[PDB]
DNA sequence: TCAGGATGTATATATCTGACACGTGCCTGGAGACTAGGGAGTAATCCCCTTGGCGGTTAAAACGCGGGGGACAGCGCGTACGTGCGTTTAAGCGGTGCTAGAGCTGTCTACGACCAATTGAGCGGCCTCGGCACCGGGATTCTCGA
DNA sequence: TCGAGAATCCCGGTGCCGAGGCCGCTCAATTGGTCGTAGACAGCTCTAGCACCGCTTAAACGCACGTACGCGCTGTCCCCCGCGTTTTAACCGCCAAGGGGATTACTCCCTAGTCTCCAGGCACGTGTCAGATATATACATCCTGA
């Protein structure tokens, strides 16, 4: 009865990205699970990651270690961009 | 004292408290960070408005208003660095894009 | 006075090598004293001085324990060792067996000697490749030998003979090759067993860091091996300023020289042989240069101020601009020699006096480098302005080094700058010709004075010995000039203790020894560009040098020579390191 | 409810079907001891994928075996299936 | 008529080109009912697994098809054997 | 300077197995961390294991499942006949 | 009052304390049990002693009291199921044994 | 002139051709082709290079510049080439 | 008439030679400045242990050991003895690297 | 090169089917408030890790030439699945029940956290000495030709 | 069809440096007595899987038939195996600073812990429209023959 989903999150990026483009349960369902594991692979070894120093807590650095470990490429540098963009907006204000 | 969702803050989608509390009891970590949740809900926009963007190319190229899993393999796998990371998991009814040998056609 | 308590500390330990096989008393408590050398003697005579040492080396058979030559190179070592090889094969009657080490690049004269002086004693040498090694291995184990040659790096490999077999007397060269504890061949002589008696041999004195405490100060001796080991914190900071290293510490020194009166012997040729008249020391400072200008120091500033700042961002570029080549297409894009590439930097731009100058004066030079990229891009330039010249290095191979020699030496050969580097050559180099000596750099250890002087200084160079030593304004290279030459002078003590360690005339360790202590007071003195023509005047030896370079200024002071130097063009300075980082 | 008992329980696959299936991954030519051979791989790795979802669902004091189960299965095979859940 | 290969052409176009589902589902139904009877008795499965597994397998062995056919073709004989197909399922570490 | 490792662990299985036998610095590390890897694949995928029917604690059913299903073919009946044998021999005192 | 190991109880080598506290400060799950860490000490025992134990009659086979990570390797690949775990996960100094291609040898 | 360290056997040759020839007879390969070599030095330095981007990585996130065996370890580790011995 | 062998048979001995001993057979040394040469591209002055020149070093050469085996195996089964950039660029391809 | 056929396609349409959005109950994420312990920026501190070099010694590394044999096209031919043509036929398909257990909630504990106290167990420094590496040299074993 | 050269293990001793012990230390394992709590049964829904079950129909199979194709054979050369020879830079050893990983220790500090209080997303009806099957047609593309 009770079940969680990103949904109506991916369909607003929809409407911000493509307005006129639509989608349906089953892609919803392919990228809900798609962002899930993505998040199961960044956080899954950011824990390690911060297991290697002996770190207790998990900080922003975890992650970008662990996800700018995670995806070979150029796309890193567009991750670091708009996240580290993203952490200064929350910080600054 | 006017609740204002943290997530708004920073001109996101995907909240900042579902991933924060949900990495909390998902017992990655013993404690959990202030910003980490933040950045992860900044990948997961760039990431899902990339994939979804590049979808909506593919749908748009098919003159489809909406989106197809065959779409979304088209999408992948057409891109290079993004067909480099999902190149080992495989799809749910995507398939396979049409691909012809060099010497396998007749003259 | 902890010194003085070893007197009754070797009296336990003194019988080690007699009975298993004051300092004078227990010495001299035996009487045994022949001056004259022995008729079997052939080849040459022995010189005053080689007559006393062969006694003083028989002065440490009284006892018969270890002993050590100091003295300078060129004074015939092999003539004095080979002499108690068969000195000791006469008088006593014990034959043998001696072992003698000494380095490959002398084993040729080592190996030569073996004709004039002891013709009869059957010799064995290891030398190429293995199976010509084992041609000699063999023949030994049948109890085949007199003495023995070998070198170091085989001492490793020679472990299969010396580990059955057992000598009495060994014998070595190269002592200051020894001075790293830890070294294998330090712990394959503990692991070579033992022998009755042995000499250590080193052609310098202790060099570089603290004086010698492994080897001289401990090992060789049989009271001094443990003894020290406690000691070596107290006699250390020994080497708050007139109080120290002045008033007491005087007298703490004096016992440091008490107690090697036996040990070591080291006696100059000045005081012996005298045949060089003197030299001249003289220096040179000049400034800084484009690329040398304050841009260094903010060169500085970009790494720190890679890594090993000292070599990489200091001593590479103060001398040449541009190291590692990745910045030449910077200031030079086209990456081809055209002029005055070279003197854009500020210790190379006063050759550019010299070099002119010495041509038509009729000079030879001596050039020694370190930071061996130094030695191509010198060269290079030196194509364009079309002098004569000869190269060497470390690469050489042992081939040419002989033969490059007999055409270096050749009167009518116009060739003059001669390239060398100081740990090249092993000082045996044998050159006589070259009466000048250049130095871009500063060496820590003094071996920059015991080698490249020793082959000026040597015997066949009557004439005047000058050195130029290139120091430049605010840089990093200056600090390194009082560490390396002053503060390692506490070894003119050392160059002060062999002459009184010699015969020793009462009044050299005190009223001679206090001029010593009068050098320390030019020290705070010193601690307080130039001029083109001033060094014009210090760098010719008599009138009609001072005649003739007169006829040379007029003729290149008329005309301007762009400037004597070039500055930083204004461009580069932001634009080199921006883009590197 | 009631129980069928019918022949034909490994080979079932029928060539054509098989034979298209190849098509789609590019082959130009099958040969005739293709099929066998494609349903003994098939076969083994039918065994592996199932012995999975049996461990899961028999640690799970389940009667019933569900996609999750076999989500997992693959999961932990190499492979991750989206759009069903997990 | 057609020249022997074209429509094989043809139909490889027309299957790589269309996304929709190849092999048939009640045959794999009762397929993997049959062999799930030999572990356990009385087993639920759901279409959305079968479903699952039937794509699963379905564009693996595609891939396996299609690894056959590189190493076919690197032989230089087009037919695939036995041979090519065993060394694949074993360069891909199964067996 | 403080580290841990099984050594004498791992040794006195030497002893007991094989009396005779020895065995070299560079295969008791090679065996380290080979068991601890071992181990960290057993509890690795028991974590996920317990966390899909949403237990908190885990137990030894757990482990169970994990390196039952960890690890294929017969060697997982004896790892169940020794492993439950130790099981029933420990709770039985 | 007397202490005595409870692995020492089960007749083990391998402690349960040890892995029980690594276990439980090793962030994998939020609480621990009471025969897991027993129930491991005893796959570490047969796991350790089997594989310890193909090495002992590979060093036997080539005459060796010691073992050699070469004899661990051929222990390993030699077994079916034993180089079928291990055989995705490499050696150190290990190496390859020999093997002769069918038709690679001349008649 | 010959100054310029530009000129020199460039450093992926270090491996050389008995060297390679050797190891491909650990391999168990015989006859060995002309393109092997260069091809083979291609994909050592493309998985090489993946291997120390992984290892700057795991050491540069640290903050220290020392790049450890254990951190091999890990990016191995992560890959699935786990290397024991070490760890 | 000096003495030869027939071709092939030292390159039996040869890889019996190998294959039956364990020792390293790459060099250290310029695998040692291979790798602080292809480091010193992404980061300035790392500092590298002689025992992770080991691991990295034995972890590549086995590994590309077992890419020339299957490389040969590729080879033996497409008839040809003589391995080409193909048989190894099929099996980096296999692999799933590329 | 074009007549005569097998596969695609865009212009009405009309027609089942899922996606979208427009409001309602309801678990819930955040925003103040107050304790508590992980970590960081300090600072000594000793052992390896890096730069510039020398002096040698080899066992590999590179080059040149013979030559053995397989890659490598070219050709001949015996099949054999590819391509239709009927002929069954089991896959769907919607339309009927049936039910075993998934799931959800309620309740009473057996059971792991958790702190205070107690020590043998296992981890750092000596020590010593038998198995392993290495050099000969000789009894074959292996390979290749008369 | 077998009788001639190198290659390699088998002893036959010798250095040699870690492996096994052995001992001192010290601290995480072990024990005892609280103490809060998931979890282990127990009961209740109710639901989607599980069979018929008649009806329909594209799909599968047996059969004919027939050119591509791979299997075998056959000649040609050129490339790598294998000899020889130079040659040559890693491998040790050795110089001489300078600097970067780890241990105490301490005292400020930032996000768990928890407690109260509120607004946001998600399960649920809803009615309206984007898309898939059915259909006709000038146009797009491969075959067989000249």
């Amino acid at each position: 009865t009770r079940k969680e989903s990103y949904a109506i999150y991916v369909y607003k990026v929809l409407k911000q990205v493509h307005p006129d483009t639509g989608i349906s349960s089953k892609a919803m369902s392919i990228m809900n699970s798609f962002v899930n594991d993505v998040f199961e692979r960044i956080a899954g070894e950011a824990s390690r990651l911060a297991h290697y120093n002996k770190r207790s807590t998990i900080t922003s650095r975890e992650i970008q270690t662990a996800v700018r470990l995670l995806l070979p490429g150029e796309l890193a540098k567009h991750a670091v961009s708009e996240g580290t963009k993203a952490v200064t907006k929350y910080t600054s204000a | 004292a006017k609740a204002k969702t943290r997530s708004s803050r920073a001109g996101l989608q995907f909240p900042v408290g579902r991933v924060h509390r949900l990495l909390r009891k998902g017992n990655y970590a013993e404690r959990v960070g202030a910003g980490a949740p933040v950045y992860l809900a900044a990948v997961l926009e760039y990431l899902t408005a990339e994939i979804l963007e590049l979808a909506g190319n593919a749908a748009r190229d098919n003159k489809k208003t909406r989106i197809i899993p065959r779409h979304l393999q088209l999408a992948v796998r057409n891109d290079e660095e993004l067909n480099k990371l999902l190149g080992r998991v495989t799809i749910a009814q995507g398939g396979v894009l049409p691909n012809i040998q060099s010497v396998l056609l007749p003259k | 006075l902890l010194d003085q308590t070893k007197d009754t500390r070797i009296t336990h330990l003194l019988r080690q090598t007699n009975a298993f096989l004051d300092y004078y008393n227990v010495a001299h408590r035996i009487k045994e004293d022949i001056k004259k050398q022995p008729s079997i003697l052939v080849g040459g005579t022995l010189k005053d001085y080689q007559i006393k040492g062969l006694q003083w080396m028989v002065s440490l058979f009284n006892n018969h324990l270890n002993g050590i030559l100091a003295d300078e190179m060129g004074l015939g070592k092999t003539i004095q060792t080979i002499s108690l090889l068969t000195y000791l094969y006469e008088m006593k009657n014990i034959r043998g067996p001696y072992l003698v080490i000494v380095p490959l690049s002398t084993l040729s004269n080592w190996s030569s000697e073996f004709a004039k002086w002891a013709p009869t004693l059957r010799t064995i040498s290891f030398k190429g490749s293995p199976n010509e090694r084992k041609a000699k291995q063999a023949k030994i184990r049948a109890g085949e030998f007199d003495v023995v040659l070998t070198t170091f790096e085989y001492i490793i490999k020679e472990r299969a003979l010396l580990s059955k077999v057992k000598w009495v007397h060994m014998i070595i060269d190269e002592g200051h090759r020894m001075k790293n504890a830890q070294s294998k061949l330090s712990l394959t002589l503990n692991t070579h067993y033992h022998a009755d008696y042995r000499l250590i041999l080193t052609g310098t004195p202790l060099q570089n860091n603290l004086p010698e405490l492994w080897a001289l100060l401990n090992f060789v001796l049989p009271k001094i091996f443990n003894s020290v080991k406690s000691f070596d914190e107290w006699f250390n900071t020994p080497f708050d300023k007139i109080e120290l290293s002045e008033e007491e510490t005087l007298l703490v020194i004096r016992r440091l020289h008490k107690v090697l009166r036996p040990f070591l012997l080291r006696r100059l040729k000045k005081d012996v042989e005298k045949e060089l008249p003197d030299k001249v020391e003289k220096v040179v400072k000049c400034k800084m240069s484009a690329l040398q200008q304050i841009m260094y120091q903010q060169m500085l500033k970009y790494r720190r101020l890679g890594f090993n700042n000292q070599i990489m961002q200091l001593k590479k570029i103060c001398n040449h601009p541009f190291v590692f080549e990745e910045v030449e297409d910077q200031i030079n894009p086209t990456r081809e020699t055209n002029d005055d590439i070279w003197r854009v930097a500020g210790k190379f731009e006063l050759l550019d006096r010299i070099l002119p100058k010495l041509k038509a004066t009729g000079h030879r030079v001596l050039i020694f480098f370190q930071m061996t990229q130094i030695m191509d891009i010198m060269e290079d330039f030196l194509r364009y302005i079309n002098i004569k010249y000869l190269r060497l290095d470390g690469h050489t191979k042992s081939d040419e080094r002989s033969e490059l020699l007999r055409l270096f030496n050749a009167p009518d050969s116009e060739y003059l700058c001669f390239i060398l580097s100081t740990r090249a050559g092993g000082l045996g180099l044998n050159l006589q010709t070259a009466d000048t000596v250049i130095i871009f750099d500063t060496d820590w250890n003094p071996h920059q004075d015991l080698q490249a002087q020793d082959r000026a200084h040597r015997i066949g160079q009557k004439n005047e010995v000058r050195i130029l030593r290139l120091i430049t304004t605010n840089s990093v290279e200056e600090v390194i000039l009082e560490r390396a030459y002053k503060k390692l002078d506490i070894d003119g003590k050392v160059i002060q203790a062999g002459k009184f360690d010699n015969k020793s005339t009462s009044e050299e360790q005190e009223a001679l020894l206090r001029s010593l202590l009068d050098a320390e007071e030019e020290r705070r003195k010193k601690r307080e560009e130039l001029k083109d023509s001033e060094i014009n005047e210090i760098l010719a030896r008599n009138d009609e040098e001072m005649a003739v370079l007169t006829r040379m200024d007029e003729d290149r002071s008329k005309k301007e020579e762009k400037s004597r130097l070039l500055e930083k063009k204004r461009e580069e300075s932001e634009s080199a390191a921006v883009y590197n980082g | 409810r009631h129980r069928k008992v019918l022949r034909d329980n490994i080979q079932g696959i029928t060539k054509p079907a098989i034979r298209r299936l190849a098509r789609r991954g590019g082959v130009k030519r099958i040969s005739g001891l293709i099929y066998e051979e494609t349903r003994g791989v098939l076969k083994v790795f039918l065994e592996n994928v199932i012995r999975d979802a049996v461990t899961y669902t028999e640690h799970a004091k389940r009667k019933t075996v569900t996609a999750m189960d076999v989500v997992y299965a693959l999961k932990r095979q190499g492979r991750t299936l989206y759009g069903f859940g997990g | 008529r057609y020249r022997p290969g074209t429509v094989a052409l043809r139909e490889i176009r027309r299957y790589q080109k269309s996304t929709e589902l190849l092999i048939r589902k009640l045959p794999f139904q009762r397929l993997v009912r049959e062999i799930a009877q030999d572990f356990k008795t009385d087993l639920r499965f759901q279409s959305s697994a079968v479903m699952a597994l039937q794509e699963a397998s379905e564009a693996y062995l595609v891939a396996l098809f299609e690894d056959t056919n590189l190493c076919a073709i690197h032989a230089k004989r087009v037919t695939i054997m036995p041979k090519d197909i065993q060394l694949a399922r074993r360069i891909r570490g199964e067996r």
